[PDB]
C-alpha cells in the first residue's frame, strides 16, 4: 500500500503535501459527499501517486481486485461513520448517498 | 498484549503503552557476517553490550507547519558512545538497528507522522531553481549526524521521488489517535559485508507529518518527537588510529 | 431440510449440452454400393427445409451407385491451412516531399481491415483467436532497395506514441522495436494472441462508451476496444532528412487459429475500416445475371 | 465515493476538522501482462 | 409427434400444432458460466423463473410488399419485466434464449419467412448513397429494442452481406403451406463470460419474407407475425444502481 | 471480541467498533419456506445477493427535544433497489431482516435511544381529541416507506399501548456512553407463509429517545441517526406485471 | 459440473436456526446454597441493558442464600389455564318497542373486540390460534326467565344473512342453528379454529383492498378478513310479535390455545372495535402518580 | 499504523463466487520486466565539429 492522492487538487507547490490526504469535518446535515474518484489504476488521477499506479504504466493490461485502506487521522475524541461506495461500470457518479 | 511493549538491549530499556506492533525491515533480523560472505581476513570485534544499546539522540518539535526531518544512519551514532569510538578506530563496520521514534500528545490532539527507512538515501539539490546549475548537497546536509536535517521539499524527499510511495520501505505511522511511537528493526543492508561507517550511510530515517498537527488553543502546544536508536550485531574490523571523517 | 425445488434446480450447470460430436475426417466420405429400392414408407429424397437442417439425403439413396474409396484429403481445408498465408494488411509511406508523413516517422494504427482481400477472408467468421507472423517489406516507391536504417516499434495502447523522428519514445526501453536496413531481408516477427478478450472480434454490435449515444457519437458504434492493439511506429534512424523516399508493406500471416460463428461472405464493395458501410446507389447483385431462367 | 453515514462528532476542545489518508494496492489475484513503456512520464531536457 | 409442440418456462407455456421441429443454435444448450470461464469474483444472481420466461414482445403485419424486420437481442428485453430490471441494475449479464416466432394464415394463403439468428449483427449505412459519406447508423437503428426495425435493403441485410447465405446461421423457415412458427434456441454467445446487456447486442433476430405473401382477394388480409422470446440460464453480476443506457 | 463487529451480506459490509452484541428476534434465524408450510404451487424466485443486502435508507437528526420515529417494514424497502422491483412484480413476498441502526456522538455527549421491532404495528388516531370521532390514520402515516414518520404521542406509541413495555419485543438500546449502534435480526413473522409486500407490513422499527440527548454547548450538535436494513432469505412468487400499491 | 457457489448456496433451508430450547418448568426454580465471594474478575451484578437481554443475575450471586426447594406450580400460568375462562364478548337486544332490533331478529357481526375485559387479555399477543366454547345466556332485561323459543344461527361469510323474522334463511339447511327455550339452561357449543390463516390476528398493520387508499377508504386500514368469521343471527321462532323483550349475552371461552408474539398491554381506554384509537386529550399515564420520587 | 498492508480478502468483504484464476505471473518477473533492450548510450563521430 502506498498513498493515494485522492485530493489531487492543490498545485501551489507550497501545498503539494496536502494532496496526500483529504479532509472530513463536522457536517451540519445528512449524507453529504466527502470525496470521489475513478477506481481505475492505470489512468490519470489519484492512482498515479501510488506504487501500483506506476507499475501499471509499464504493462498494457491487468486483472484482479484492488484494496484501498482509509486511515482516519483525527483526534481520539472524534467519532463518525462514513460510507465508502464502489460503483461498478455503467453506474454514473451517484448524486447522493 | 500488542499495544504495550518493552525493548531491552544492553543496559537500556524502552517502555511503551500505545505502540502498534513492531516492523522488521524486509522481514529479516540483523545477523552477523557469515564466513563465506566476509572477505576481511582479520578477526573482528563484537563489543556486544557496550555498543548494542539504546542511544536517545534527538528531539524535534512538531508544529502545525513542520515539513519533516531525516537522519542519515550509519553516521548519526558516531562521536556518541563506545559505538562512535569503534566506528572511528575501525575502517570496516557492520550492524543492524532497532529504531524507536516516539512522540505523544493528548486524546484531544491530532496528527500523523510517517516514519520510514529509506536505504541508500541520496539527497539532491534544487539545481539552482531553474535546473541549469549542477549544484550538490553539502556535507552538512548529506551527513548531518544527530540533530538530523529538515526537509525543504518533502513532497519529493529532496531527491525527486514521491513521498506518496515512500511506504514500499520499512515504515510505520504515528497517528496520535492510535499510537505514540514507531518501532522499525532494520538489518544490515549494503552490497558489501562491511563498509566505512564514516563515509557511507546505509539508509536514512524519515519522519514526516502527512496529516498536520492540530489542537484547539489552550492544550500544551509543545509536542516533541524523540529519536532513539540501538545498533544490533555490531561488528568492526580493520583497526587503525581514530578517524573523524 | 431443503426445499426440493432447490435440490433439483439445475441452476448452475456449467457444462454445455452439445448434441453433436466431432468425428475424424481425414479423407472425403467413401461411397458404398447401392441398388434399386422400390418401397413405400421410406422417402430419403423428401425433406423439409423449414426445419432448418440441410438435407441428409445420400447419393446412394438417390441413384444406384458403385463403390468408391475416397482417399482425397481434407487437410487443405482446415483453418490453419486456409488462413496461414501471408497477406498485405498495412502500407506506410515515408516520402521526402509531401504532407502524408514527412519528418521521417509514421504511426500506423494496427487495423487489418484496410485491405479487401485479407479482410473478406477473416470476416467469414465472427470471432477468431490466433498468433501471427508479421513481415515488413520496405523499399523506395520504385521497388528499389536502398541502404537505409529503419526502426519499427510496436506501441501498445497506453505507451507514449512518438511525436517526431527524434522523439524520446524511440529509446524503446520496454516496447519491442526492430532495427533493420532496407538491404537486409524483410524483418519478420512472431506475435502472440494479445487481447483481453478470448478472441478478436471482427464485428461488434454495440458501443463501448456507455453514455448518451447522440448523433455526433455514432462514430463509436461497432468499435470494440478488444481489437485496438495499439500502433506500429516506424522512422528512419537519424537526426536529419532520410535522403530516400520509403514505403513499408506489412504482411500478416495467421497461425494456431481458432474460428467461431461463420457468417455470410462480404457481398458488396468495402468503403471504410471497421465499418460495414456500402454504396447505397450501387448495390450490385451477389453474382452474374442472365436474360431468363430458361436459358444459359 | 465517500459519503457521511452519520456525521463527524466532536466534544468542546477538539478540532472541528480532521483528515483521512488513503492507501491503495492490489489484491492477491492481481496480475498484469504485455509490458510497454510508461506514458505518465517522459523527460524534456536531455540529461546533462 | 413432431409437428405439435409445447414450450414451458417460468410461468409461461407456448402451444403449437404446426411447428417444424426445434433448432438448437450451433448444437449447444444454454449453460451457466463455469468457474474457470468466469472472472467476475462476486457471486452472481440467478433469478431463474422471474426472468427465464416467455415475453411476447411484438407483432408486425406481413404485407404483399413487406421488406423484412430485425430485432437486436440482449436489448429487446430491457425495460420489460424483471429481466429488464436485473439488466439495468447489473453491469454484467449472461443468458441464452428460446425464440419462438409465430405467424399463421389459412391453407389458401401462401408465403415463406426466413427466421435467422445473426450473432454480432452490425448494421451499416448506405454511406450517403454515393459512398463518399462516412455515415453511421443511429442509436434508434442499432438498438431498436422491441418494435424492432424494418430493413431497407434486405438483399444485403443493411450490412453489405448476402441474405442468400444467411442460413449458415441458426435458422428456420415459416412456410405457410407447412408450418406456422419457428423455434430457435440460442446459447449465450460472446467472446466474454458476461457483458453489458445495455451497450452490447450478442445477436439479432431476422425475419424476412423470401417468398412474398399472397392470397386471392376476400381472404383475411391482416397476417400478423408475433415475436416471443424467453431468456434461459440468466445470470447477473456487478450490482450498482439502475441504468437505462 | 464483542463490542466490535462486521456484518457482510450481498456486496455490502457494515463495520462497528462499539456495538453491544446482536439480537436475534425471538431467537430464530430467518429461514426459507418449508414445503409443508407453503401453499403457493409456483416455484418462487430467490434472487439471493441482488436483494439480500444492506440498504442504508434514512437519516434523522436527534435533537434535545425529538419525540421518536418509526418505519413500517415490508414496505420501507420498496421502490428502492432490485428488492423493490421483485416486491412490485410479485404478489407474494417473504423475508427476514437484519436491521442495523447507527448513531454516534462523543464521549462528552449523552443520551439513549430505544430501538425495537414491533410486529403488526397498527397505528391509531387521537380520535379527534375528545374521542367521539372515529378517525383513521392516513396512507401517508401507516405506510411512510423510507423517511419513516415521527411519533406524536410516543408514550403510547400512537396506538394506545405503553412504550414502557415495548421491550417484550426484540430490542436493543443505543446508550451513547456505551455503544453507537443497534443490530436486530428479525425472522419472517406473519400468520402466512407469504403475503403482499405492498399492502401488509409485518412489523415496524421503533427508534425512541427515552433518555434525552444533551451536551454542553460548543460540541457538534448535529447528531444523526441512520437506518440500514438488509433483507434475508427473500423469496417471491406470483409473478404478474409491476404494481406500485 | 456445478458452479460451487450453487453447491454451497444455503438458499432453501426450510428449518429455523433456533438458538433456544424449551425446558420443563413444572415448578419454580429452586434456590441452592450460596456463600460469600470476594474475587476480582467475576461480576454478576454488572450488566449491559443495551445488549437487549434481561439481566441473568441469580439471587445466589447477589447475597448469601439458603437452600429452598421450590415446589410451587406453574400450571396456572399456562395459556389454556389463563385464557380458558368464559367471558362476555357479545350482547344482543330484541326489544318489543324500539329502533334497535324490532321485527324479532338480529344480526351480530362476530367480533370479540366489543368488550374491554376480554379484549385486553387477548390483545396481549399478536397472533392466537384456538378452539372455543360459546355459551348463550338469554332472558328479559330484568333478568327474568321467560317461556320463549329462539333460534341461533351461525352464518358464515357468504351465506345469506336473514332479512326478517320469517326470512327463508331460517330454514338453515346447511348453516348450523340451535333452537332453545329461554327456560332451558343456556345453549352451549364447541367451535373449531375456523380461519384461512393459521391463527387469528388481533392486529393487522396493512390494508386488504390493494387499491388507491384515499381518505374515504382509510376505514379499511387494520381490517384483516381472516378474522371476519361471519355473523351470528338470532330470532324469536315465529310469525308474530315476540310478546317479550329479549337479550342474549354471548360468552366465549377459549381452549387448545397457541399464542405468539407478545406485545405491550393496552394502556389507554378503548374507543372502537378493531381500531386502537385513543382519546387524544385524555391520555392518562399507565399508572398512579406521586408527588416526588423521594417520598411515598 | 502497524505498517503492514491490509490483509482483507475479497471473500470477507462481499459474497463471492468461485473463480479459477489461471492468469500467469510470468511476465511480471525481473528477467521478464528488465530483459528488454533499450537505449543507454549515443556517440557522435562527425566530420566537421
Ligand atoms: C516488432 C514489431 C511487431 C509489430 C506489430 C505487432 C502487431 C500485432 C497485431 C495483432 C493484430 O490483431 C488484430 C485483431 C483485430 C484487428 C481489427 N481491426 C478492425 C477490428 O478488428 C486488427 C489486428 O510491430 N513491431
Ligand atoms: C350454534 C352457533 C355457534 C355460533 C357462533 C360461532 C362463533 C365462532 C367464532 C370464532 C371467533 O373467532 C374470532 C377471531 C377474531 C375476532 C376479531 N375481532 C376483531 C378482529 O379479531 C373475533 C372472533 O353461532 N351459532
Amino acid at each position: 500500500e502506498t498513498i493515494l492522492e485522492v485530493n489531487n487538487v492543490p498545485t501551489n507547490a507550497t501545498s503539494l503535501m496536502e494532496r496526500l490526504r483529504f479532509p472530513v469535518s463536522a457536517q451540519a446535515g445528512k449524507g453529504e459527499l466527502c470525496a470521489v474518484f475513478r477506481a481505475d489504476p492505470g489512468r490519470d488521477g489519484p492512482w498515479q501517486s501510488t506504487m501500483l499506479g506506476q507499475l501499471c504504466g509499464y504493462y498494457t493490461q491487468w486483472s484482479g481486485s484492488l484494496e484501498v485502506t482509509f486511515m482516519f487521522t483525527g483526534s481520539f475524541m472524534a467519532t463518525g461513520k462514513m460510507l465508502i461506495a464502489y460503483t461498478p461500470p455503467g453506474g454514473p457518479l451517484p448524486k447522493d448517498r | 498484549s500488542d499495544r504495550v511493549a518493552q525493548l531491552t538491549i544492553g543496559n537500556s530499556t524502552i517502555t511503551t503503552q500505545e505502540a502498534a506492533n513492531i516492523i522488521v525491515g524486509y522481514g529479516e533480523w540483523p545477523s552477523y557476517c557469515s564466513d563465506d560472505d566476509a572477505t576481511a581476513v582479520d578477526k573482528p570485534t563484537r563489543p556486544d553490550v557496550s555498543v548494542n544499546r539504546f542511544y536517545t539522540l534527538d528531539t524535534k518539535l512538531w508544529e502545525k507547519s513542520s515539513k519533516g526531518w531525516y537522519w542519515k544512519f550509519p553516521d548519526v551514532l558516531t562521536e556518541t558512545g563506545v559505538f562512535g569510538q569503534n566506528a572511528q578506530f575501525h575502517y570496516l563496520y557492520r550492524s543492524g538497528f532497532c529504531i524507536h521514534v516516539q512522540c505523544n500528545a493528548s486524546k484531544f490532539h491530532q496528527g500523523a507522522l510517517l516514519v520510514a527507512i529509506l536505504p541508500e538515501y541520496v539527497i539532491g539539490t534544487v539545481a539552482g531553481g531553474t535546473g541549469t546549475e549542477d549544484s550538490h548537497p553539502p556535507y552538512k546536509q548529506t551527513q548531518p549526524g544527530a540533530d538530523g536535517f529538515e526537509l525543504q521539499h518533502p513532497y519529493v524527499l529532496d531527491a525527486g521521488i514521491p513521498i506518496s510511495q515512500l511506504t514500499v520501505c520499512p515504515h510505520q505511522w504515528i497517528n496520535l489517535r492510535t499510537n505514540n511511537c514507531a518501532t522499525i528493526i532494520v538489518p544490515y543492508m549494503n552490497t558489501l559485508p562491511f563498509d566505512s561507517a564514516l563515509n557511507h550511510c546505509n539508509f536514512g530515517l524519515l519522519v514526516v507529518p502527512i496529516s498536520p498537527l492540530d489542537f484547539d488553543q489552550g492544550a500544551t502546544p509543545v509536542i516533541p518527537i524523540t529519536i532513539t536508536l540501538a545498533p544490533m550485531c555490531s561488528e568492526f574490523a580493520g583497526l587503525r588510529q581514530a578517524v573523524t571523517q | 431440510d431443503r426445499v426440493a425445488d432447490v435440490i433439483e434446480s439445475s441452476i448452475g450447470d456449467s457444462v454445455s449440452r452439445a448434441l453433436t460430436q466431432a468425428l475424424p475426417a481425414p479423407t472425403g466420405q467413401n461411397t458404398q454400393v447401392s441398388s434399386h429400392r422400390l418401397d413405400t414408407g421410406e422417402v430419403p429424397a423428401l425433406q423439409a427445409a423449414e426445419i432448418g437442417a440441410s438435407s441428409n439425403t445420400s447419393d446412394e439413396s438417390m441413384i444406384e451407385t458403385r463403390c468408391v474409396l475416397n482417399s482425397h484429403s481434407t487437410a487443405e481445408t482446415t483453418l490453419d491451412s486456409f488462413f496461414s498465408r501471408a497477406g498485405l494488411v498495412g502500407e506506410i509511406d515515408l516520402p521526402l516531399e509531401g504532407t502524408t508523413n514527412p519528418n521521417g516517422y509514421a504511426n500506423w494504427d494496427i487495423d487489418i481491415t484496410g485491405y479487401a482481400q485479407m479482410r473478406r477472408k477473416v470476416e467469414l467468421f465472427t470471432y477468431m483467436r490466433f498468433d501471427a507472423e508479421f513481415t515488413f517489406v520496405a523499399c523506395t516507391p520504385t521497388g528499389q532497395v536502398v541502404p537505409q536504417l529503419l526502426q519499427y516499434m510496436f506501441v501498445p495502447p497506453g505507451a507514449p506514441k512518438p511525436e517526431s523522428r527524434e522523439s524520446l519514445a524511440w529509446q524503446t526501453a520496454t516496447n519491442p522495436s526492430v532495427f533493420v536496413k532496407l538491404t537486409d531481408p524483410p524483418a519478420q516477427v512472431s506475435v502472440p494472441f494479445m487481447s483481453p478478450a478470448s478472441a478478436y472480434q471482427w464485428f461488434y454490435d454495440g458501443y463501448p462508451t456507455f453514455g448518451e449515444h447522440k448523433q455526433e457519437k455514432d462514430l463509436e458504434y461497432g468499435a470494440c476496444p478488444n481489437n485496438m492493439m495499439g500502433t506500429f511506429s516506424v522512422r528512419n534512424v537519424g537526426s536529419s532528412k532520410s535522403k530516400y523516399p520509403l514505403v513499408v508493406r506489412i504482411y500478416m500471416r495467421m497461425k494456431h487459429v481458432r474460428a467461431w460463428i461463420p457468417r455470410p461472405m462480404r457481398n458488396q464493395n468495402y468503403l471504410f475500416k471497421a465499418n460495414p458501410n456500402y454504396a447505397g446507389n450501387s448495390i450490385k447483385p451477389t453474382g452474374t445475371s442472365r436474360t431468363a431462367i430458361t436459358t444459359l | 465515493s465517500i459519503w457521511y453515514q452519520t456525521n463527524y462528532v466532536v466534544p468542546i476542545g477538539a478540532p472541528n476538522t480532521a483528515y483521512i489518508i488513503a492507501l491503495a494496492a492490489a489484491q492477491k489475484n492481481f496480475t498484469m501482462k504485455l509490458c510497454k513503456d510508461t506514458s505518465h512520464i517522459l523527460q524534456t531536457a536531455s540529461i546533462q
